[PDB]
């Protein structure tokens, strides 16, 4: 009986708010190298703040 | 001029220019075998008075037009 | 003294300026991931990646394509750098990952990354030089060294391949300057 | 005033000169047909009723 | 590379092939222009 | 399959490797390029072979030894080539004041 | 402020037009000459499609519209009230793209990178170029180019393809929709294949490229490898683009009925006519 | 002229010329084939004064 | 004349020579299958004066 | 006469020819394309017949 | 005056003008020929006073 | 007045001036050239008092 | 590899055979057609 | 490998089978244009 | 790097160069004016 | 780059190239004018 | 690598070729105009 909200608007704000924590998702990854930033300001984070530096465990010998 | 034989390898340039003269007699022969007076393998035995001449003027009825009236 | 560039001036967002040459101290497009690790890169079964193809007898050219070794090297400044000689394959991926260039006018066998290399007539026939754009023949002198000749650490590959990419700008004056 | 021609090439002066005295001609020709009627009333002379 | 000997020989042939060719296309004109003339 | 040196332009014909008794100029000119080239790689092929008999991997020995035959047997094909080409060479009056090999 | 490997990087050089004049940076940004234009462009362009949507009927964004002018104007600028307003919007989007990919080919050469990526763009430069320039001046007015608008310009594509009655059956469209489509499914394949190699199960050693080649190979059969992936990325995206410029540009200059009637062509081939 | 089979392969010329006739012949036989005048395989038993003939000039 | 088998591959023209009699051979049954006067399998029955003819001339 | 100094002559004969190449064939299309020159359906009109385009209207 | 080619290449300079010469002269001639009283092809050949001429302003 | 050219180097902007002018006389021509009042490849002999006035 | 001048020979005269042969089946087909339906 | 004696008898054959063709092709224009005359 | 004697000759011909310019225009204008006026 | 000297030799050409165009293209709009005025 | 004897020899070619080419087609466009004048 709501005139307005119908559920294909409803699904879209759906949408919207996983698009953009998957933003905020993506964009943490992308700062997994050289970050953070050098300023003459000292260091520098951005936002969202980056995901820490992975380490790599190597196939143990072949 | 035949200095041009110097700038190039001659067996390329003969290449070249059989490539040149070929592409342009298949132009011109689609050209004329698409127009209507050259259209030989249909009309080319109609006698030259005979042969399609472009008009130098349609006519035209004042309430005719070939376009739609548009905005 | 040893820090290899200044700032241009004070100003933020200011270019840097190197204080040696800088394709050997790698500042700009010559400089390479200083921290990268110094180990040779390995096959999922642990041996060497990149090697000599005169070390590992499964390799051989592909029957349609030139044979590389034998011909001459021609620099950015058009001189014969050297020849090659012998050819360094990966063995994960079969590819040639560089030529190794004797050269002309000295003692050294020089590595050379196959991406700077171009095919006359891109390749289309001739086939018998290659072209080296990025540097001239006197700068192949310097193209760093590996530590032995039958196998190349990551950093080795970081060091050889940035000293042919800062010739593209660093080779003659004029590559830095605009075209107009 | 013969110096005006050293430094010169004869075979480029022949071509300029020969070449301008075609164009000339040829559009003085032309025009003249145009302004004389000739040869319009030439070939109205021969021409069939 | 090319000597004169050669590119003087090889302007011979160039010229009899294309008067040749000239020869022909011509007749092939004014073949054409007898049978359906363009102007 | 088109030929490594002429690639392209073999579909129109021009084969300069090909085994040519007369005098000519382009088979001239493709064979002191190619006996140079050839000549560096048999070069080549013996500093292998001595590099890896060094080392004393003898699966190594073997190819790079079956490397350099095969490397000497291109070398002797465009040499007999060159030989042919100056017995050619001295008699067609045209042709080059320079050896061909 | 700056990667914290970035500063060794940022020397002079490698423009093309200006030299050290505008060499610097603003930020993370590259300037440059091009980064001047860009910003002269991209603003006048801005603020006159924010003048298009004050003098037009709302400022909801979705239904803004920015309108070309009539056909009768012909090659002509219209009055800017009337449609000449987009035209002088459309000449500030050509130089703000035109500068970007000249600025990316000045990036590229002060990193000593190959050219591929303004080349790329060119791509989709090129679509824009067609769609604006290109078929407008083939069909004679600049009227036949796409509004900018939203959901306007949606309503343009429509009614073009409706022009031609069922423009599926256009033969340079469905090549464009196959290079679309074949694109998105290899770059699902390529972010799949080094995520699932560089990010195996818990526990597991990091993956290697032979593990990636072996997978592929059960997908299609045969190995594309790590530059072969990257030339058919390129390729397919870049095709897509090429191919939807040609779709458009023969629709209308070159082929003016529907698209279905152009298959007789095939109906009548002589072996079964 | 016969030097010219030194400036090229005979082998490989004589491929290239047979395959351009092989072409040729078969562009000039459909052609034919699909105008009126020259649809031989419907109406080749007709004489040459019976057999179609393009449009004329003639209008008002 | 044998020759020529010295300067090709006899098993390499054999394979081209015969592709090409088979296409050949069938591009020319199906377009006879396709015209009217030929279209053997319906109407092959029919005598000489029966089966079909293209138009003609109008000659009105 | 230096200007030959500048560029080679390899390049410069060919890119001449193009240049003219492409300019004569697009005078011919362009000329082709009109009413007035569309001379191999029309070339046999007299100049007083060959098609003239419309005049001011002066109304 | 002559240390302008000093500044510059005069062979750039060379190219640059040529080509905007080149490109004003197509557009220049494209604009004539896209006008009315200009299309020479087809109406070169009326006189300066049956040429067309834009409409004037109305009367009041 | 002279020290501009300290800073900016003279040569790269002149280019760039040319390149400014160019487009902004092509910009104002062609604003004019389809104008009613100033179409002058189709209404050049007018005359001032003939000429279009864009009243309404 | 290569082929023998006398593999040249022996191999030219089934061609020509061969050749002769299929002509001759291919006029016999020709004829039965032109008698049964003549197409011009 | 190829003599000036192999290149001259290749001409003569390629010259020869070039005219017999030619010759062949003119007789099919001549029961071509028996039939149904193009001009 | 250019010395301020360069800088200043470079000055008086940028100077004169665009006032020329201008009055060039501005003749250009009046021309423009005199056959029909904008105001 | 260029000596003063081959760069005063250079500008000579340069300034009579530029006067002939200007001088063809000033006779080709008196040509126009003669045949359609524009003002 | 050009000599100015080089330079000042295919001067002479291309200043006669242009002008005779000009020749040619100025008779050409003399044809062109008594069959059909375009003014
Ligand atoms: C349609 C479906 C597909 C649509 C697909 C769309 C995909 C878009 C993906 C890219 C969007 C993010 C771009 C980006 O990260 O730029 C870097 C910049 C700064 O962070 P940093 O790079 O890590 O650190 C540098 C900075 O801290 C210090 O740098 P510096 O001192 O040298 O320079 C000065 C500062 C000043 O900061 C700014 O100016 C930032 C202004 C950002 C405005 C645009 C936000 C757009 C969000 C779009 C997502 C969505 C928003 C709703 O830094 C800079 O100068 C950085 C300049 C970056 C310029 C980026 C311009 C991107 C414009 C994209 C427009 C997209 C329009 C669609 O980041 C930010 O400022 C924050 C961005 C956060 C991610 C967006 C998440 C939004 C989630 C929803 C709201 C969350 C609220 C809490
Ligand atoms: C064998 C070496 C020569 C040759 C030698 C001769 C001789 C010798 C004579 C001819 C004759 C003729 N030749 Mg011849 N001819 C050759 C190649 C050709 C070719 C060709 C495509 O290459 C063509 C079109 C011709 C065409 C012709 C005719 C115009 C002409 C009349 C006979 C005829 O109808 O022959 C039909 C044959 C063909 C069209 C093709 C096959 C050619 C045959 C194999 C050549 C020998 C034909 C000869 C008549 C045989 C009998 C005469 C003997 C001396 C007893 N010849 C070869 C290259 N030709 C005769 C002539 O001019 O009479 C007035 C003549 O006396
Ligand atoms: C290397 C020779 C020189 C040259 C030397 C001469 C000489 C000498 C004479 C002419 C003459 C003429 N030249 Mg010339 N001329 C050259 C190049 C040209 C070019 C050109 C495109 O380059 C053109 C258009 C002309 C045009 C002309 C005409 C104005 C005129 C009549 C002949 C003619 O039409 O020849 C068209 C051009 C050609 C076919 C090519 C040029 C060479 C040929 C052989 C013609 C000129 C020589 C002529 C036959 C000599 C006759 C005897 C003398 C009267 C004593 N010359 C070259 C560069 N020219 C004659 C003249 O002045 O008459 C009033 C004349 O006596
Ligand atoms: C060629 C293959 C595909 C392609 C590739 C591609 N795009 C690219 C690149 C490449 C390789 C870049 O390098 C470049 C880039 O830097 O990306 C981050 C870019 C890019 N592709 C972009 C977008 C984009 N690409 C698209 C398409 C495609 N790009 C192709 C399918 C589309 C489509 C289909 O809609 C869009 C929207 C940008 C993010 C970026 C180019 C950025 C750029 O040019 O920046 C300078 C200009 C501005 C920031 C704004 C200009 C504003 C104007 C002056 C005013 C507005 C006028 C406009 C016409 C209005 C339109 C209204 C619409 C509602 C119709
Ligand atoms: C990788 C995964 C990412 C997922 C991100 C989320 C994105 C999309 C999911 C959207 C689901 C949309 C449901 C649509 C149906 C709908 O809206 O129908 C409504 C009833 O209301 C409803 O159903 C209410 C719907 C509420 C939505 C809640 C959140 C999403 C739920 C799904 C999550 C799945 C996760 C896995 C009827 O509408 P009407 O117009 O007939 O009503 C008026 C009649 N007079
Ligand atoms: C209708 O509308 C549109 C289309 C728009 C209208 C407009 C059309 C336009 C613009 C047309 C332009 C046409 C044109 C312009 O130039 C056309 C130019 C044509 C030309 C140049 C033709 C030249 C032909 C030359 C030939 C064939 C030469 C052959 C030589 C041969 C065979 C000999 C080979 C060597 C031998 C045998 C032996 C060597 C021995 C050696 C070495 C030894 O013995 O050592
Ligand atoms: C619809 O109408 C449109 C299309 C619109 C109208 C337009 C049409 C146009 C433009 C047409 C153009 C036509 C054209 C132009 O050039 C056509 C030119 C055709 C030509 C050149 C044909 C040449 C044929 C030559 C042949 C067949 C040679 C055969 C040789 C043979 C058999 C012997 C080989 C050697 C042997 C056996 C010896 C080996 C010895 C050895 C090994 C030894 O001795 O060791
Ligand atoms: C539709 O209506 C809309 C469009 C919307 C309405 C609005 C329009 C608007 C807003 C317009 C704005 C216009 C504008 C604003 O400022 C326009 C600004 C114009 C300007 C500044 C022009 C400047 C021109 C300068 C020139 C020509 C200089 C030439 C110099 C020369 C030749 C000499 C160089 C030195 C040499 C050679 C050294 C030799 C010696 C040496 C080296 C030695 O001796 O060493
Ligand atoms: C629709 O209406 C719209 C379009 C909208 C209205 C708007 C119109 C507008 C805005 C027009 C703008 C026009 C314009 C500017 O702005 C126009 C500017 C024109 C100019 C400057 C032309 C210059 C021409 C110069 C030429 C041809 C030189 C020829 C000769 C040369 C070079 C020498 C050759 C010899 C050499 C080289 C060897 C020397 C010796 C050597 C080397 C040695 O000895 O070493
Ligand atoms: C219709 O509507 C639109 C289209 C809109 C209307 C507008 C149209 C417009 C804008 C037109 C513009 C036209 C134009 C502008 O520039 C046109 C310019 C034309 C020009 C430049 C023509 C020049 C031709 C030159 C030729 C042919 C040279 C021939 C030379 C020959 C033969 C000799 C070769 C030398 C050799 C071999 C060397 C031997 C020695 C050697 C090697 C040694 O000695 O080493
Ligand atoms: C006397 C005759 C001697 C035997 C002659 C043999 C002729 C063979 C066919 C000639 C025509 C082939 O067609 C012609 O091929 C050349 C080959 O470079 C093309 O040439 C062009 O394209 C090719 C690739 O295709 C490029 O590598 C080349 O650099 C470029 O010039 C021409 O664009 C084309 O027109
Ligand atoms: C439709 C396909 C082609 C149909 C045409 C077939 C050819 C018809 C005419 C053939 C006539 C005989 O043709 C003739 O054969 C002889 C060998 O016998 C060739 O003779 C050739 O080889 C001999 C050596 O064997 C050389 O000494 C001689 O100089 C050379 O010409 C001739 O060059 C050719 O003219």
């Amino acid at each position: 009986m709501m005139e307005y909200i119908d559920g294909a608007q409803i699904a879209l704000y759906a949408f919207w708010l996983f698009f953009f924590g998957l933003i905020i998702y993506l964009r943490r990854e992308d700062k997994r190298e050289g970050y953070p930033l050098e300023s003459p300001q000292g260091p520098r984070d951005g936002w969202p703040k980056g995901a820490p530096k992975k380490t790599y465990v190597h196939r143990d010998h072949g | 001029m035949h200095r041009i034989w110097l700038m190039y390898d001659p067996r390329r340039v003969m290449v070249a220019l059989v490539g040149f003269l070929a592409v342009l007699a298949l132009v011109i022969h689609f050209v004329l075998l698409s127009s209507q007076r050259y259209s030989w393998i249909e009309n080319g035995t109609l006698g030259a008075d005979q042969a399609p001449v472009g008009a130098s003027a349609p006519a035209a009825a004042a309430e005719m037009s070939p376009l739609p009236p548009g905005r | 003294s040893d820090v290899k560039f200044v700032p241009a001036d004070n100003y933020n967002g200011s270019p840097i300026i190197p204080t040696g040459n800088p394709m050997i101290d790698g500042v700009g497009p010559a400089s390479w991931a200083e921290d990268r690790r110094d180990e040779p890169d390995l096959t999922y079964h642990g041996s060497h990646k990149i090697v000599p193809m005169r070390l590992d007898p499964t390799f051989s050219i592909a029957k349609g394509d030139p044979d590389p070794r034998g011909l001459p090297v021609i620099a950015a400044d058009k001189q014969v750098a050297g020849t090659v000689v012998e050819l360094w394959v990966n063995r994960s991926e079969p590819q040639v990952s560089y030529y190794e260039v004797q050269l002309a006018s000295g003692e050294r066998r020089v590595l050379l990354p196959t991406g700077y290399v171009q095919w006359p007539n891109f390749g289309l026939w001739g086939n018998d030089k290659l072209l080296v754009k990025s540097i001239t023949a006197a700068q192949f002198a310097n193209v760093p060294a590996t530590k032995r000749d039958d196998q190349i650490t990551l950093l080795e590959e970081d060091k050889i391949c940035a000293y042919y990419a800062g010739g593209h700008m660093y080779a003659f004056a004029e590559r830095s300057q605009p075209i107009i | 005033m013969h110096r005006i021609w050293m430094g010169t090439d004869p075979h480029i002066i022949m071509s300029a000169l020969g070449s301008f005295l075609v164009g000339a001609v040829l559009v003085m020709h032309i025009w003249a047909y145009g302004q004389f009627n000739w040869p319009a009333t030439l070939k109205a002379k021969y021409a069939t009723p | 590379g090319m000597t004169e000997e050669e590119a003087r020989r090889f302007h011979g042939y160039m010229v009899t092939g294309t008067l040749g060719y000239v020869v022909v296309a011509s007749v092939a004109h004014f073949l054409a222009w007898s049978w359906r003339p363009w102007f | 399959s088109v030929p490594v040196n002429d690639g392209i332009w073999a579909w129109y014909g021009i084969d300069d490797d090909r085994p040519m008794a007369a005098w000519s100029r382009f088979h001239a000119t493709r064979c002191v390029e190619q006996l140079a080239i050839n000549r560096a790689r048999v070069g080549a092929a013996e500093w292998a072979l001595a590099d890896v008999q060094a080392r004393g991997i003898v699966p190594c020995i073997a190819k790079a030894a079956a490397h350099l035959a095969r490397a000497r047997a291109e070398l002797a094909d465009w040499e007999a080539q060159g030989h042919r080409l100056e017995a050619a060479r001295k008699v067609t009056p045209g042709a080059w004041t320079t050896p061909v090999i | 402020a700056m990667l914290s490997f970035e500063k060794k990087y940022r020397v002079r050089g490698g423009t093309l037009i200006g030299g050290d004049l505008f060499d610097f940076w603003f930020g993370p940004f590259y300037v440059g000459f091009f980064g001047v234009t860009t910003i002269f462009f991209v603003t006048l362009g801005t603020l006159l499609c924010v003048w298009g949507a004050a003098m037009g009927p709302t400022w909801n964004l979705w239904q803004i519209n920015i309108a070309p002018p009539d056909l009768k104007y012909g090659l002509g600028l219209a009055p800017l009230r009337e449609g000449g307003l987009w035209q002088i919007i459309t000449l500030c989007a050509l130089g703000a793209f035109g500068s970007w990919a000249l600025r990316q080919a000045e990036i590229a050469r002060k990193l000593g990178m190959g050219m591929h990526i303004p080349w790329a763009y060119g791509g989709a430069i090129l679509a824009y170029t067609t769609l604006v320039v290109i078929r407008p001046f083939l069909l004679g007015a600049w009227g036949h180019g796409f509004p900018y608008g939203i959901f306007s310009h949606l309503d343009w594509v429509s009614n073009v393809g409706y022009q031609y009655l069922h423009f599926h059956y256009n033969p340079a469209h469905m090549i464009a929709v196959t290079f679309f489509f074949t694109n998105c499914l290899a770059l699902a394949m390529h972010g799949s294949l080094i995520l699932s190699v560089t990010n195996p199960p818990k526990g597991t050693p990091t993956g290697t490229s032979e593990q990636e080649n072996v997978f592929f190979r059960d997908l299609l059969g045969y190995s594309i490898g790590a530059i072969g992936i990257h030339r058919l990325g390129l390729f397919l995206a870049v095709g897509a683009a090429v191919w939807s410029a040609i779709c458009i540009v023969i629709s209308g200059p070159f082929w003016t009925q529907g698209w279905p009637e152009w298959w007789n062509w095939w109906l009548n081939l002589p072996i079964w006519k």
